[PDB]
């Protein structure tokens, strides 16, 4: 032993050294909602295992109105409309 | 209908025409009627440099025949 | 002049060899050995050389140059580097080609120089030889003769290529 | 003349500017219906030279469409800077260009010009498809109604 | 005289690139209800024009995080070995006659995967240089298929000299010999080609890239006839061919949804790959078999 | 001996000493390597044509396809080293320093 | 025999791509044993000419090579001009 | 009541298959694309001419 | 002189063409390293148009088809041990 080996750690025993920390890399992707396939308002944040997904969080509330809550405040003729906003693809349903 | 499309491809019909045309044409101009002799190999390159030299005008296109000798 | 064109090709080839070796950013030296990857055939094509030339650019250039710049497209270090951002790299830079030019002046003065091997600095066109190649393309009809007189390389080179798909896999498999 | 010229140049230079000048969505509510339902083929605007892309840095004209919550206030705003200059936007809806039904509510901004300096405003709820493309049609002729190299030639 | 021609191949094909994407656009009109462009000018032709001319008086917004260098070298190279890939062609007489054509039109066409690569990587975004990522790998990966596909069927030839293409067809098309090949290189140059500010040159190079693919496989597969007395007739032809095979790249284009990525590489290596093999295998042995070996000279 | 030889042999020992010559990066220093095999490369393919050895024109081409082939277990080797260590440097390659 | 016609019928069913590309290439790799025409292949190829036919001397011993290039004697390639 | 949609059993038989392998081998669903597409092409279109005419109310 | 000529427009045309543009106004690498470990294979199955005109064509045959043979085990090798399939 010397100053400059006094520093020295002996080999691991299984030759098996000590692993490295997390360094896993899943990659967080904002699919919208500029995204034509976020169908307009979609603030799809979400993790890339790689290419491999293991969870998506789909931040609905982008196009949040308070639609009960203006219901409130109108009669029922009023609020009519509102239903008729809400499913703007069958609106007659 | 559909007949519409041909005033949009016939422009590019005639622009993707000319480049063909127009090397087919100047080889004449530049070659003198024959085009331009093809040199894969060796022999068809010293071919040509041997009708260079024939010449005279230092030109492989210009080729003298029975008439250049006497 | 083209007198001495493949003197500029034989020049900007090692410059572009400087580039890279002065250690730059592995995407920017990527770049820095494709222009002399680019070079290289033209002076194997000024030499008659069509297909060993467009090797270059087929399998060399437009092959493994591909995966390189993919592999740094896949570690991509916290910040690529540059030429700008280390100094040292400058100042091997300019090192290298100031020792080219001046061993080129050196080579063009007195053409006798003698480091390592004794040279000529005469033209490039001078080594040429003589004599009509027939019909055949010497470099075309020379490579084709693997599969008539290269009977034992097609047979290792098959073999190693193959021990190579095995090795990547392995060592890639991650035990 | 002097002024000629520019003339000249002025239109050649925003003649297709009207006529090239691709649109831009958010497709925010029912009046993204109307956004792409133009884009069918009864009310074709492809053949405006128009066509619908998103592409936030390689387009003209985003026509801002539906309800302007707060919580997407920042995606706009950071979206038309993105925007290359020269840029418009188009207010199609009552609820885009002044908040409409939900204009009360606590969850609309109350017309989007507070957001974006907005162009010319399509009314509609939802704006009849044809509406906006009148609309469009006004922006292209306010596009001929510039003078930028003659502003510039004049100072 | 020689700087006239060349100009002469380039000045048309920017014309011609600048009409496809008119063409691009109608002959997807009134095939799908539309009537594409007809505002611009009579029947859309001042739309090519009007494009080209519009997008260069755009800015050229680039991102801070951009390197100058490469977000503009990119783009340049993109465009310029897109546009000597139009030299060695065929038509009736080429530019340059290379004896080993096809190896520069293939090793060229092999350069055009560092233009998306460096414009993907310069751009310092994570949405585009997964795009970029995607992109080379893909390309890269059906270049394996381009070259074996080129060596079955140009084994008929006699030499990688394009302009022996013409007397090896002449009679007989050469699909006819090769169409388990021919569909196998009509996948291939699709998917080379991308096609299922300084932004109008990017464009044209990828719409040039596409009549030159589709021209080179017209003078492979679909040949043609050529009268040295009248080069003019196979100046037609040719032309012709190709551009109804851009039409069928504008034809496909708009009649699939596209490729996921796993099936994008399951496609080539584990079906068209293997298959490829054996074709190649196929045209190497029948010529053996047949005594029917084409001369190299 | 003219100087397209010697021009490239220099190129080589550029080369030589740019991969004995580690700064940070063993991608670097990699990507020197196959430059260094081009100078061999060019100068296989320069004698070779230049004295027509006829049967010697496979050469250059088996040539490239070992060091081409070897250069993909250089990239091996450091596509997994850059996993464990997080990147390529040559700085933590000294972990076996005992 | 139902061992290989279920295995070929499993084949075909799941995976026809593959199953073609083994029948070209199993195909390719036999016929030039049993090929009819290979035989002419090399003749045709070692009767292409590229390089020039050395004249030998002319001492007597050798009546077989012609004196003319017309003249009789000598490889007739009849056959080549024919097939 | 309901019907079934997914479900084919298709058969295995050396006819049955053969088709399928066609399909595969040389596209055959695809091309139908290609005619139906095709088939569109040549149709006259729905478009309308604003504001020249403008659609019905 | 007519090749550099004609490598030299086309870069010139390109570099105004963008002055006008410019002043006026694992699993992923493991597939590549298969591309390029196949991409030297067909460096040697290049040459065959020029080899299938050899005198001796029975080596050739040979040899041109076991490059081939090759092509396909390895090919087929790394298919039966995943490989080939990409990693979802
Ligand atoms: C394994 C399959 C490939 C090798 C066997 C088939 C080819 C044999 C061959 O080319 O032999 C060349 C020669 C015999 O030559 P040949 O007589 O067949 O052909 C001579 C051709 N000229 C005249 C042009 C040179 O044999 C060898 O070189 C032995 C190669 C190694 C064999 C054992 C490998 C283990
Ligand atoms: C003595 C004879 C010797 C030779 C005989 C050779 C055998 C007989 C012929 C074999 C089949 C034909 C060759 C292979 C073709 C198919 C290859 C393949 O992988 O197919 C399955 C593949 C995949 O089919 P799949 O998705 O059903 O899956 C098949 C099986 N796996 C899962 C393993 C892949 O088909 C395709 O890829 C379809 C095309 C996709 C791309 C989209 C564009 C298509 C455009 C079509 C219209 C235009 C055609 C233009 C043609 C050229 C014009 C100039
Ligand atoms: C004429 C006489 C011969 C007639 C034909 C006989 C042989 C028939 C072979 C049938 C196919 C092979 C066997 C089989 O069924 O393999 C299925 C399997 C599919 O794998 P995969 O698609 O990944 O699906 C499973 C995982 N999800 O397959 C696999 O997993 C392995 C796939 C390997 C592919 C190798 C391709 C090599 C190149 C093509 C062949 C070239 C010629 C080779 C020499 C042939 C000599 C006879
Ligand atoms: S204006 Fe009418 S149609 Fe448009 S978003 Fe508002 S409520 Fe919906």
């Amino acid at each position: 032993p010397t100053k400059e080996t006094a520093h020295w750690k002996p080999p691991p025993w299984n030759d098996v050294d000590p692993p490295k920390d997390t360094l896993v890399s899943n990659l967080t992707l904002n699919f919208g909602p500029q995204h034509p396939a976020a169908h307009g308002v979609l603030r799809l944040v979400m993790e890339l295992s790689g290419e491999m997904v293991r969870k998506c969080d789909p931040h609905i509330g982008l196009l949040h109105r308070g639609t009960e809550k203006l219901i409130e405040y109108k009669t029922y003729l009023q609020a009519l409309p509102y239903f008729d906003r809400l499913d703007y693809v069958s609106m007659m349903c | 209908m559909w007949f519409e499309i041909l005033p949009g491809i016939a422009v590019m019909a005639a622009c993707l025409f000319i480049p063909g045309m127009a090397t087919a044409h100047i080889h004449k101009f530049t070659n003198g009627g024959k085009e331009k002799r093809v040199a894969h190999f060796s022999y068809q390159w010293n071919l040509m440099e041997r009708d260079r030299c024939i010449s005279g005008v230092n030109r492989y296109h210009v080729t003298k025949g029975l008439e250049n000798i006497d | 002049m083209t007198m001495y064109i493949a003197f500029i090709l034989s020049t900007i080839f090692v410059i572009g060899f400087v580039g890279f070796s002065s250690k730059p950013s592995p995407i920017y030296g990527g770049l820095g050995l494709i222009v002399s990857g680019g070079v290289g055939c033209g002076i194997v094509l000024n030499f008659g050389g069509s297909f060993l030339g467009l090797m270059v650019f087929l399998i060399y250039l437009g092959g493994m140059l591909v995966v390189f710049g993919y592999t740094t497209a896949m570690a991509t270090e916290m910040y690529p580097e540059v030429w700008v951002s280390n100094k040292t790299v400058f100042g091997a830079f300019v090192s290298g080609l100031m020792m080219e030019f001046c061993m080129v002046y050196y080579a063009l003065k007195e053409e006798e120089v003698e480091i390592i091997f004794k040279f000529n600095g005469l033209g490039d066109w001078v080594i040429y030889d003589t004599g009509d190649s027939g019909f055949f393309s010497e470099e075309a009809m020379g490579i084709a003769a693997l599969y008539s007189y290269g009977t034992w390389l097609v047979i290792v080179t098959g073999w190693s290529l193959l021990i190579g798909v095995v090795v990547i896999m392995e060592i890639t498999r991650g035990n | 003349r002097g002024e000629y010229v520019v003339a000249k140049l002025d239109d050649l230079v925003n003649w297709a500017r009207r006529s090239s000048l691709w649109p831009m969505t958010f497709g925010l509510a029912c009046c993204a219906v109307e956004m792409m339902h133009m884009a069918a083929p009864r009310y074709d605007m492809d053949r405006f030279g128009v066509v619908f892309r998103a592409s936030p840095r390689q387009s003209d004209v985003m026509i801002v469409a539906g309800t302007l919550t707060n919580k997407m206030a920042p995606a706009l705003r950071k979206v038309y800077d993105q925007m290359p200059e020269p840029r418009y936007v188009v207010s199609m809806g009552s609820c885009a260009n002044g908040g409409g039904y939900y204009h009360y509510s606590y969850s609309v901004v109350r017309g989007c010009d507070r957001i974006v300096p907005v162009d010319i405003y399509v009314p509609g709820c939802p704006p009849t498809a044809e509406a906006l493309l009148y609309g469009i049609l006004q922006l292209q002729r306010k596009i001929k109604r510039e003078k930028r190299l003659r502003i510039w030639y004049r100072r | 005289m020689f700087m006239i021609n060349i100009l002469s191949l380039i000045i048309p094909i920017l014309l011609a690139v600048a009409f496809l994407t008119l063409v691009e656009r109608k002959v997807l009109g009134y095939m799908q209800l539309r009537k594409g462009p007809n505002v611009v000018g009579p029947y859309g032709l001042l739309q090519p024009i009007a494009d080209a001319l519009k997008l260069v008086t755009k800015e050229p917004l680039r991102p801070g995080t951009s390197s100058i260098s490469m977000f503009i070298i990119a783009p340049i190279l993109g465009l310029s070995l897109a546009l000597t890939m139009w030299v060695p062609l065929p038509m009736p007489y080429p530019l340059i006659n290379m004896n080993l054509g096809v190896l520069f039109m293939l090793a060229m066409s092999s350069l055009a995967v560092y233009s998306i690569l460096w414009s993907g990587w310069a751009s310092n975004s994570k949405y585009a240089l997964i795009g970029a990522l995607r992109a080379v790998a893909q390309t890269i990966s059906y270049e394996v298929t381009l070259a074996i596909i080129l060596l079955s069927v140009l084994l008929m030839n006699g030499s990688y000299t394009l302009s022996t293409l013409i007397t090896t067809q002449e009679h007989i098309w050469m699909i006819f010999t090769s169409w388990p090949l021919a569909m196998m290189w009509f996948i291939s140059t699709l998917a080379e080609t991308n096609r299922a500010g300084p932004f109008a040159m990017f464009f044209m190079a990828e719409y040039a890239n596409i009549i030159m693919m589709n021209a080179f496989t017209a003078i492979l597969f679909l040949g043609a006839s050529h009268d040295p007395h009248t080069p003019e007739l196979y100046t037609i032809n040719f032309v012709l061919k190709t551009l109804a095979l851009t039409i069928t790249f504008l034809w496909i284009r708009a009649s699939y949804p596209r490729f996921r990525y796993d099936q994008l590489m399951h496609l080539l290596w584990k079906s068209f790959l293997p298959l490829t093999l054996a074709l190649c295998m196929w045209h190497i042995s029948l010529p053996i078999m047949t005594a029917s070996i084409p001369p190299q000279s | 001996m003219p100087l397209v030889y010697m021009n490239i042999i220099m190129a080589f020992a550029i080369a030589l000493a740019g991969l004995l010559m580690y700064r940070s990066h063993l991608m670097s220093s990699l990507l020197c390597l196959e430059g260094m095999m081009l100078s061999l490369f060019i100068m296989s393919t320069l004698i070779i044509l230049n004295t027509h050895f006829t049967l010697a024109n496979m050469m250059p081409i088996i040539l490239l396809v070992f060091a081409a082939c070897e250069a993909a277990l250089g990239l091996s080797l450091l596509v997994m080293v850059s996993n464990t260590y997080g990147t390529d440097y040559v700085q933590n390659l000294n972990l076996l320093q005992c | 025999a139902g061992r290989i016609a279920s295995f070929l019928k499993n084949a075909w069913a799941k995976e026809p791509v593959l199953v073609a590309s083994f029948a070209i290439g199993g195909l390719a790799i036999i016929l030039p044993s049993l090929s009819p025409y290979t035989n002419y292949a090399i003749r045709i190829n070692r009767a292409t000419p590229y390089n020039y036919p050395v004249p030998l001397r002319d001492d007597g011993n050798m009546p077989d090579v012609p004196s003319h290039p017309q003249d009789p004697q000598g490889p007739s390639l009849e056959w080549l001009k024919n097939l | 009541t309901y019907k079934f949609v997914n479900m084919r059993e298709p058969s295995m038989d050396m006819k049955s298959v053969t088709d399928r392998a066609a399909q595969t081998l040389l596209w055959t669903e695809l091309v139908r694309g290609l005619g139906m597409t095709l088939s569109y092409l040549f149709r006259e279109p729905a478009t309308i001419n604003y504001p020249f005419e403008k659609g019905p109310l | 002189m007519n090749i550099m000529l004609t490598l030299l427009t086309n870069v010139t045309l390109a570099s105004l063409l963008v002055l006008i543009a410019f002043w006026l106004p694992m699993k992923f690498f493991l597939v590549a390293i298969t591309f390029l470990l196949f991409d030297l294979e067909i460096a040697l199955l290049l040459p065959l148009p020029w080899a299938s005109q050899t005198n001796n064509l029975k080596t050739m045959l040979t040899m041109a088809l076991f490059l081939l043979i090759l092509l396909a085990a390895s090919l087929a090798y790394e298919w039966t041990q995943k490989g080939l399939e990409w990693a979802e």
